[PDB]
């Protein structure tokens, strides 16, 4: 889900929401995808 | 080592306002409404108390520990270079 | 305002003034005048009654309510679009756009010929007697007491019946309590600070709450998650 | 506040005042008036009694409790969503969203037609006679003593029955004790400082405490370890 | 505090005041009042008695001990988890988390329905007579003597029975000794400076001593050798 | 301190005071009171007598020596580990680590149930009558003379029997001699400066002097040569 | 060589607060609530005591030992360079 | 005497700094988006 752009707020904190809005939910920024993509692209070219 | 500590006086928090919610909205808005005509400021305003209570800024419990840390780091670098020179095994020679 | 405006009758101020032996000749006639003077000089909007009343425009002109003191807004009754101040110098005068208005006395000069307009205006809360009705906030009462005291002592000092130190002390106390009352009636409440916060923090700014009646000045600005 | 607000009767302050032979003409009436004046001027929220009371809205209006002075919050009875303040000028007026509220007198103007709301307000702790009830915190008692003494000596000095130096000393002492009392009642205790600590240090900021009753404002923000 | 609080009875202050011929009409009745005023105005925690007492909660409410003045902490009797200040505005009110508390008078409003809570609170050390019991620290005694002297001279000066220079000197001396006493009762001892040092120097900071009763605020932070 | 504390009797100070004919009404009573006041106000640790005395703990409580004034340290009799101060609020109270101590009156609250502890405390050197015994350091004697003279002249000036200039001069002289005495008793001697030197210059810092009785605080830190 | 030492006066710690917990919350929040209207500041506020007691900042016991260390280090570099030059074995000639 | 002195006032608003802040933020966000897409600036030209 992290790789597909979904963030679970219960995975990084205790939740004291289910509505997809930033004033209580948290944005996700897929900065880990390129790190995997370079390696998978190198796999294809080997 | 802990960062700068700010001495905050709460003599200008508005009436009927908790310190907690006042500080929360100060966080959110970056603007903290204050009351400069509170009954506690009457002495300074009217000239019956020293004017330093309404002025002079906010104190800071600040210690120059960063310079001490940099001095230690510089000394460590110097000693490591000195040992390298004595052993005849230079930095360019280790890599 | 944090506190609430619980209303009480005007002689509540004469309860408090006439404790002073030098203010015993004050009357409700004097209380009314100096109270209106203080209400206007302070200009606090929480002291006025919010009212809405619709009128019709005959030809760029309309009759204004009797108790109006200030206009919060004017809008068109059918569209709801709010009106702006009329900068035009030749409104209802022809030779040989966005609507606007202007108000001087009992007449409101709009830029529309024949339409009904909604006016949200402010008035004074009255008593069973046709008299002003004052807040019972002890800060407000103390400041009004000090205003009336300061005026009466100014008169007596012009006569030479009061020592100048007495008048100086009265003016100092009144000045401090005037500042105190101004801040008391102005500083927002917690519920008003939520409105201010929602207005302040906006990733996409909202700059068109005048068209509406500032209905959405305080709504939260919710960004979807992607 | 570090200390607890133990309540005591009004004539305690007259027991302390009348030790001064120049203040022997004070009465319970003057104590009541200047005690209300002092309580309002300081505006200390720990002196008022927190209450919650539900009301029913008829059509954008509701009846307000008799003893109300200030409203902490208003929410909906069924959902629990808090109500912000009204920014609108044309609330209930139709032509031809987020809930809000507004309070002037004994009436609350909300933006909802037919619903029940919970109001968290503050009032005065009353006596079995039906009179205001003051804290016994000797800082509060001393500052109220000095307030009443300052008003009385101001009146006497206006007649010219008190030396200017005496009044100046009284004002100076009252000013310092007013500052002392304000710091006494406002500085957070250890548990309130824990609440403030949990509110300040937040890796993921919480900016929606108002939707709840500021319930989780002091809740500690936990981060899962990975 | 470096020194120890050896307790002595209140008339030890009247031993010392009545040396002055102008303070010979002071009494234990006046000593009690002004001593309580000084104790509160100074607010020194070493002067109060640390006590712990358990109570039961009926429904978000509990009866408070008689002699309580301030609460150090509140915790759950079975878990030991400490409580925080209640920021919630609608605690015991339902519609249609971490525990907290609030205390106003003889009532403590917790967020738990039915549980026993431990309260560590501060009170006043009493005598065999139901009277306050004061420290015998000569700094404290001298400062209290100067407080009572300053109050009595303020009264006499309002009467015009004391020269203003005398009162100015008394106020100056009292101010210096008030600062001296404040520092004497506040500055840590060597054993307290070990606690402060252990709290201060922490490679891995400890920020959860409120959950415990600040038991481990002062423990040393031992790092293993690798 | 450079010099040695040779003890002499209280009436030495009256031998010096009564040379002033305005101070002939002083007695041994006043000397005793103001001598205790001065000794406490200066708070010089070289004037008190170091003692060590072992006590037994019953259950987190222990009886304290009668003459105790301040505690240098508390340790365990068997292990010798020193006890820090208590940060806990719920020490001996159970629900359903590092040792610590706490002292208020004649009782010591430790965190251990049944053990014996050694307490290093300070008391007053007493006389064979049973009275306080003062140093003969003429700086100390002069400053105490000026303290007693300043109190007496303050009392007289309050009655109006002393010129303001005389009291001002007495206060000025006493202030300077108080500073002189504080520097006399606090500045380290040559051997104490050796201890401080060995404590300051340390290639490998020592930060565990409290676990021992600060025994090795002045121990010289030796580095082996390689 | 030890770091800077800050001289801290606790004359404004609020009432009913122990020093240890005050400094702890100062660490955690970086904000330390103070009480400018304590009974001990009455003289300075009321003009009976010198106004420096509510002002003048916090002093520092600062010794300029870092400059001494730098001087010794530079001297060591200079002497090592001189010895290398006299031996006829330059730094570039050792590596 | 301020009426023959005090210079001439200026109604100056520091809006240039605000514009610079927004421009820098735009550059930062464009750089972040390029990095996340895996298409660097040097890789576009």
């Amino acid at each position: 889900d992290l790789l597909n752009g979904r963030l679970h707020m219960s995975d990084l904190e205790l939740v004291l929401i289910k509505a997809a809005y930033i004033p209580d939910r948290l944005q996700h920024y897929p900065i880990m995808n390129s790190k995997l993509n370079v390696l998978r692209g190198e796999e294809s070219k080997r | 080592n802990w960062g700068s500590i700010l001495e905050l006086d709460l003599s200008k928090v508005p009436k009927g306002w908790d310190v907690g919610k006042w500080m929360y909205y100060a966080r959110v808005n970056h603007i903290a409404v204050i009351d400069s005509f509170k009954e506690g400021t009457i002495g300074a305003s009217t000239g019956k108390l020293a004017g330093a209570l309404n002025n002079a800024g906010k104190g800071m419990i600040e210690t120059n520990i960063g310079n001490y840390i940099q001095q230690q780091i510089n000394l460590l670098e110097f000693i490591k270079m000195e040992m390298a020179d004595v052993a005849g095994i230079s930095k360019q020679r280790e890599g | 305002m944090v506190n609430n405006i619980n209303w009480v009758k005007l002689p509540v101020i004469l309860d408090r003034l006439l404790r002073h032996p030098l203010l015993t000749d004050l009357n409700l006639e004097t209380a009314i005048q100096y109270t209106l003077d203080f209400i206007s000089a302070m200009g606090l909007p929480n002291v006025y009654v919010d009212k809405i009343e619709t009128i019709d425009i005959k030809e760029y002109r309309g009759e204004l309510p009797c108790d109006l003191i200030s206009i919060n807004q004017v809008r068109l009754h059918k569209n709801g679009i709010a009106l702006r101040a009329m900068t035009d110098n030749f409104n209802a005068y022809p030779t040989h756009g966005e609507p606007s208005f202007k108000t001087q006395g009992r007449v409101i000069f709009t830029s529309i010929k024949h339409e009904k307009v909604d006016i949200s205006y402010k008035a004074i809360m009255l008593d069973d007697e046709g008299l002003p009705l004052i807040p019972d906030n002890p800060i407000f009462l103390k400041t009004l007491e000090l205003y009336i005291k300061k005026e009466w002592f100014t008169i007596l000092f012009d006569m030479g019946k009061i020592s100048p130190a007495v008048l100086n002390n009265t003016q100092q106390e009144y000045a401090f309590k005037a500042g105190q009352c101004n801040n008391e009636f102005v500083i927002p409440s917690v519920s008003e600070m939520e409105a201010i916060t929602n207005m302040w923090n906006q990733l996409i700014p909202r700059v068109t709450e005048f068209r509406r009646g500032f209905k959405n000045l305080g709504d939260k600005e919710y960004i979807r998650v992607h």
